[PDB]
């Protein structure tokens, strides 16, 4: 349910729901990026 | 939970003879189930019967008739007789009263044993013994024995 | 009629109710706060505790060891019993037991005192207190110290002792821990009962256990003898806890309401303390430290394990192992799983589905929480350095918590988090006192506070109220808050230890049954009401009276 | 001043347990079951006796379900959510777990296969279970202001309960199904000296030797390399067979597997695991060591390990039907084809109910002043009625279905006695001294004081 996006301009942690427009809540920039996943990221060092 | 076979095509309803011997009248919106064409049924002589097999009725309320197998159940068999005029020849008889005439999928795992030990992957496909693990670090998907996998 | 008070502890009472022709003991409470004055029992001979400097009195140096300015007795931790000599315990007929915390010292009454009566308690109180007695006896008898120190329990010497040891009361009545055969003999004479079950005692009084809501199996008692009822309200909870909710309706129209087991440190929100516990645990294990949680194997540990289960996925602490080391740990978890009929409607709706009632069971199958009988067996092979350990006795005098504090107290990254309100936090830390460990005190007492008990007494309206003296006074930590006391329209009845209360609530009108042979022979003469003159022979059998026509 | 009892269900028959009791102006139905073997709409009891197009909530103050057997609980969703009943349905906690899954199984049987037109759906099964109030052992629950019922351990199945229905000084004890001999997973029936006005008991009718012979047969067949295919039809028989097998396999310490099938026996295993306090003394006492229903030898059968070769034990889902006939045909004419009904065929039967001597013992130990017989065969009821009226000298009754039976009772008036007069009567006479006093028969209460207290308070 709670989804976080990162604004492309001001780099703000943005809690928004679904079906509401992609709109930064304090600078109005309309491009946001997903945060890095919380799953296990393991690489061999080759 | 109940299957059936339609005996008559009507404009807004389906006339379906289920395992009752009674014809029901239901609306169009029934669902469809995949028929088990390779199912095995057993008669009173414990002989194997399958689809499109002629069987005789020797017990039940309608003993004496003869039918052909169309669909199968755990303890029931569907019968057809072209000389029988009720409900288009559809009928049902019990099987024993006749005679012949994974959770691992999508889970992140660690290979804890073997040459790929320490590799982290996601199970794409799995069986009782082996599992297809999509390795996070490489582009490979490898077959790993499930005794060498640890869910992380 | 009369009410003897064998214990001065508010949450660990032992009250003997001399009611009509039957003598009822309401709970038996072992005061384990007496153990705080003793030096802790370690699993291995720690260098720090062994060569502590002795304390000298100019009048004993081997008996007393001083650690960081506090003097500790170097004997086995002894337990303050209920006072067993005011009333002869062979004259009491029935012991009613409310909590498993209030079932300790039952081997002391049932064996050493000549008590030949019967004991009533619910299934989970008996089983869980059996587990707690087992781990207490085990903890005392793992590495047996001797009862060497005896001179300090003297009236001439204890006056001269410093304040933590001088203030100890009834020191001559303190006794060593009972053994396991005494536990078995004490628990063999318990008659098991269920909630809202009528128990007739010699045809005179009727006792039922009513659900209290504090712990699973914990029960309040009402004692009815015809047209008079005594309500015993022990430790009860009005919050959304796992056991069955408090039965407030059956306590109504009671002539005297004996209440005990209120909240220690009432100025604490238990939900806020759960939040503080989870936040401090996450902060410690995020820094690479270690969390030690001294707790009982049953009780609040289930609630905080539920909240930690809901918290680890949110905080991302799935890599932090949770260790539960106790000799009765596995039995405690299994007993919590199978006592679903004694839980609230939310928990026992889960077992209608094929599902465990407590969510901590899923932690074993996901291997998040690992439980061990002891440190030595296989915990020493499955130990990861950033971890959380629920272990030991909360008194910090015996159990595996002593070894863990001796191991982890030299580092400031490690923390100890206190959730049990039973023992004084400062006195618990006092024998370990030169420690760099951060100590977090967040007690999660979920019992009745004073606004809750004011609402309960307004709802029930008992004719008389009997409470300990500490509930009438403000707590000495506050000593000014007038809302932290019991206030009723009658100004209660306070008692101290070894005090006898006379209850003037005795009335006339004992009930009788008249057979229809006499009922026809009595003419209902008109008075306006009716009057009739009866001549019958009185038949009494099993304290029940009958009227027979001559 | 009468107790009227009308069994609308069983009477002098087996199955469809439904007994109406009208003690002291309050009407209680004692079971609500269905009659297996009938398909002509006589499965559900005739509720037209109580109300003909009337509200059953007003007529019935309480509905009691003894245990989860379909002849005692199968008609409950119909009776609630089709006829109309939103009152209290009192039931035992393990019964409330097993009853939805056995009702759904018979709903699966009757709606899919064998002729159910007027029946109940799964949604109204859940609706009926939503009205169920669960009770514990020996818990006196107050359904009304003066009517209270109390459950006693019956030991027939898991959570089978004997109910005492007490209102005022008059009490009726109904024992649905019970067994006075303990099983390997259940205890025996127990009742205190209630001395009720009426004991409604079942009347329809060595064990160690039978169990030893069954174990010897199983061991001899599995040590010869063959595989057994013992079927189970009831849940209690299945759990008893599994626990007796598991302790035998653990005692002999042989590792050839034992398997059980179906998605319903697994649910029964889980519910039996979750209800340890409703089991035998051994399971409760040795639970701290290990859960005996967490089987270390009996495992889930993935088509009986895909019917692999070798010696193994397989539990069939029915006692015929599917999931047993395939195994029976696949193993006919084999080395050891031992199939033990309740191609070598053995006969090992385990009694789930009480025999005649158990009923005699229950009547002797509860000690009622009248006995009523249901749930059995008419000849056996006549023989047991003769035994009751001969050996214990207490009235027995023979009601059929729909046949009311009324009983006269003598209530005792509760009167208060002034304590001074009572202590005076304790003083003199203890050394046939008469008690002379005045009965102030006021409104809604009775006091019996001395003449001095009568004149000073006149
Ligand atoms: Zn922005
Ligand atoms: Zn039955
Ligand atoms: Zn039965």
């Amino acid at each position: 349910q709670p989804m976080i996006y990162i604004c492309g301009e001001c780099h703000t942690e943005n809690e928004i729901k679904s079906r509401d427009p992609i709109r930064c809540r304090e600078c109005g920039y309309r491009i946001m990026y997903k945060k890095r996943t919380k799953r296990l990221v393991v690489f061999d060092a080759r | 939970q109940t299957v059936g076979v339609i005996v008559r095509l009507e404009r807004e309803t389906f006339q379906v003879l289920n395992m009752y011997g009674k014809v029901v009248t239901v609306r169009h919106q029934v669902t469809r189930k995949k028929d088990n064409r390779f199912a095995v049924a057993l008669d009173s002589e414990q002989n194997n019967i399958h689809v499109k097999d002629i069987v005789k009725v020797i017990d039940g309320p309608h003993s004496g008739r003869e039918g052909e197998i169309r669909h199968l159940f755990r303890s029931f068999a569907f019968l057809h007789c072209k000389k029988l005029v009720e409900n288009g020849g559809m009928f049902v008889c019990k099987t024993r009263h006749l005679v012949l005439a994974n959770e691992l999928i999508g889970q992140t795992v660690r290979i804890s044993q073997g040459p790929y030990k320490g590799y982290i992957g996601v199970v794409k496909d799995a069986t009782e013994s082996t599992a297809r693990v999509e390795l996070h670090s490489t582009c490979q998907t490898i077959s790993v024995d499930r005794q060498r996998l640890t869910t992380v | 009629m009369k009410l003897y008070c064998l214990s001065g502890h508010p949450t660990l009472p032992c009250n003997v109710l001399k009611f009509k022709s039957t003598t009822i003991m309401l709970d038996c409470g072992l005061d384990m706060t007496s153990t705080l004055n003793f030096l802790p029992l370690p699993l291995v001979q720690s260098p720090r505790l062994s060569n502590l400097p002795g304390w000298s009195l100019k009048d004993l140096d081997k008996e007393l060891k001083e650690c960081s300015g506090h003097v500790f007795v170097d004997s086995v931790p002894e337990f303050c019993l209920p006072e067993t000599e005011l009333i002869d315990l062979s004259t009491v007929d029935v012991i009613l037991i409310s909590n498993y915390h209030c079932m300790m010292a039952l081997p002391y009454i049932t064996e050493h005192t000549g008590f030949t009566g019967t004991v009533y308690a619910t299934e989970p109180t008996v089983q869980i207190g059996r587990l707690l007695m087992e781990e207490l006896v085990n903890f005392i008898e793992r590495v047996p110290k001797a009862q060497s120190a005896s001179l300090w329990k003297n009236k001439d010497i204890q006056r001269l002792l410093p304040s933590p040891l001088k203030d100890a009361v009834e020191v001559s009545t303190w006794r060593r821990c009972y053994t396991m055969q005494e536990v078995n003999s004490a628990l063999s004479k318990i008659q098991l009962v269920g909630y809202s079950q009528k128990i007739e005692l010699f045809g005179a009084v009727q006792v039922t256990p009513l659900s209290s809501g504090y712990a699973l199996g914990s029960s309040n008692w009402i004692i009815q003898s015809h047209y008079e009822k005594v309500s015993y309200v022990s430790g009860s909870s009005l919050l959304t806890t796992h056991p069955q909710p408090m039965d407030q309706a059956s306590l109504k129209n009671s002539d005297v309401l004996v209440l005990t087991g209120l909240t220690q440190i009432p100025t604490a929100n238990p939900d806020g303390m759960v939040g503080e516990f989870c936040s401090n645990l996450a902060l410690t294990v995020r820094n690479g430290g270690n969390v030690l949680v001294p707790c009982y194997p049953s009780g609040v540990i289930y609630d905080l394990l539920e909240c930690l289960y809901q918290y680890i996925d949110s905080a991302g602490l799935s890599s932090v192992p949770l260790y539960f080391i106790s000799p009765v740990a596995n039995s405690s978890l299994e007993f919590s799983q199978i006592f679903a009929e004694w839980l609230c409607h939310n928990k026992q709706s889960k077992v209608y589905l094929p599902e465990p009632p407590f969510p901590h069971a899923e932690l074993i199958q996901t291997n998040k929480l690992k439980h061990y009988p002891s440190i030595h067996g296989d915990f020493s092979n499955d130990f990861r350095q950033p971890c959380v350990v629920f272990t030991g006795h909360p008194s910090l005098r015996f159990g595996d918590v002593v070894h863990f504090m001796e191991l982890w107290g030299k580092s400031s990254l490690n923390t100890v988090i206190f959730t049990e309100p039973d023992f004084s936090y400062l006195e618990a830390l006092a024998p370990y006192q030169p420690l760099a460990m951060k100590c977090i005190y967040c007690p999660i007492d979920t019992r009745l506070n004073f606004i809750q008990v004011s609402k309960l007494l307004k709802e029930v309206q008992p004719l008389h109220v009997v409470c300990p003296e500490q509930y009438t006074q403000p707590p000495p930590a506050q000593s000014h808050r007038m809302d932290l006391m019991i206030d009723c329209q009658p100004p209660a009845m306070s008692y101290r230890r070894a005090e006898v209360l006379a209850l003037p609530f005795k009335r006339r009108y004992e009930k009788i049954e008249i057979m229809p042979e006499l009922a026809d022979s009595l003419v209902p003469m008109e008075i306006k009401i009716s009057l009739a003159t009866v001549s019958a022979v009185l038949h009494t059998k099993d304290n029940k009276h009958l009227l027979q026509p001559p | 001043p009468e107790i009227r009892v009308t069994p609308l269900g069983a009477g002098q028959d087996v199955g469809r347990s439904c007994i109406l009791v009208s003690i002291a102006g309050k009407n209680v139905m004692l079971d609500c079951g269905m009659h297996m073997g009938f398909n002509d709409d006589r499965r559900f009891p005739d509720f037209s006796y109580i109300t003909q197009n009337g509200r059953l909530t007003d007529f019935l103050d309480c509905v009691i379900i003894s245990h989860f057997h379909l002849d005692h609980c199968g008609a409950l969703p119909y009776f609630s959510e089709m006829v109309g009943y939103d009152g209290p349905i009192y039931m035992t906690h393990p019964t409330q777990a097993i009853c939805p899954i056995l009702l759904e199984d018979y709903r699966k049987i009757a709606v899919d296969k064998k002729g159910e037109a007027n029946f109940f759906t799964s949604q109204m099964i859940k609706d009926c279970m939503k009205k169920v109030v669960a009770v514990h052992l020996h818990q006196t629950v107050q359904v009304d202001d003066e009517l209270e019922i109390k459950a006693y351990y019956a030991g027939h199945v898991l959570g089978a309960a004997m109910f005492q229905i007490k209102v005022g000084s008059e009490s009726v004890v109904y024992t649905g199904d019970y067994n006075m001999t303990p099983d390997r997973h259940l205890g025996a029936a127990w009742i205190d000296k209630c001395r009720p006005n009426l004991l409604i008991t079942e009347s329809t009718y060595s064990k160690r030797c039978r169990e030893r012979d069954f174990l010897k047969k199983v061991h001899e067949t599995v040590e010869r390399g063959g595989k057994v295919l013992i079927p189970v039809f009831a849940l209690g028989r299945a759990q008893e067979l599994c626990i007796l097998l598991e302790t035998f396999w653990e005692r002999m310490n042989l590792k050839v597997p034992i398997y059980f099938s179906t998605g319903l026996t697994e649910k029964a295993n889980h519910y039996y695991k979750l209800f340890i306090p409703w089991t035998n003394q051994k399971i409760r006492k040795t639970f701290v060591q290990r859960n005996m229903f967490e089987f270390k030898h009996i495992k889930a059968f993935d088509r009986a390990f895909a019917d692999n070769p070798g010696p193994m034990v397989v539990f069939a889902t029915p006692g015929h039907a599917g999931q047993s006939l395939q195994i029976f045909r696949k193993w006919a004419g084999n080395e050891k084809n031992m199939v033990i009904m309740p191609m070598q065929v053995e006969y090992m039967s385990f009694s789930a109910h009480a025999d005649a001597k158990g009923i005699m013992q229950l009547v002797g130990q509860a000690e009622p002043e009248s006995v009523l017989l249901v749930h059995g065969e008419a000849k056996k009821m006549e023989f047991l009625k003769q035994k009751i009226e001969q050996e214990l000298r207490v009235n027995c009754y023979m009601p059929a279905n729909g046949e009311t039976v009324t009983l006269p009772t003598s209530p005792s008036i509760p009167v208060g006695i002034s304590l001074g007069l009572l202590k005076r009567e304790m003083a003199q006479g203890l050394l046939p001294r008469l008690l002379h006093g005045t009965l102030i028969m006021k409104e809604s209460n009775f006091r019996l004081v001395s003449s001095e207290q009568a004149l000073k308070e006149l």
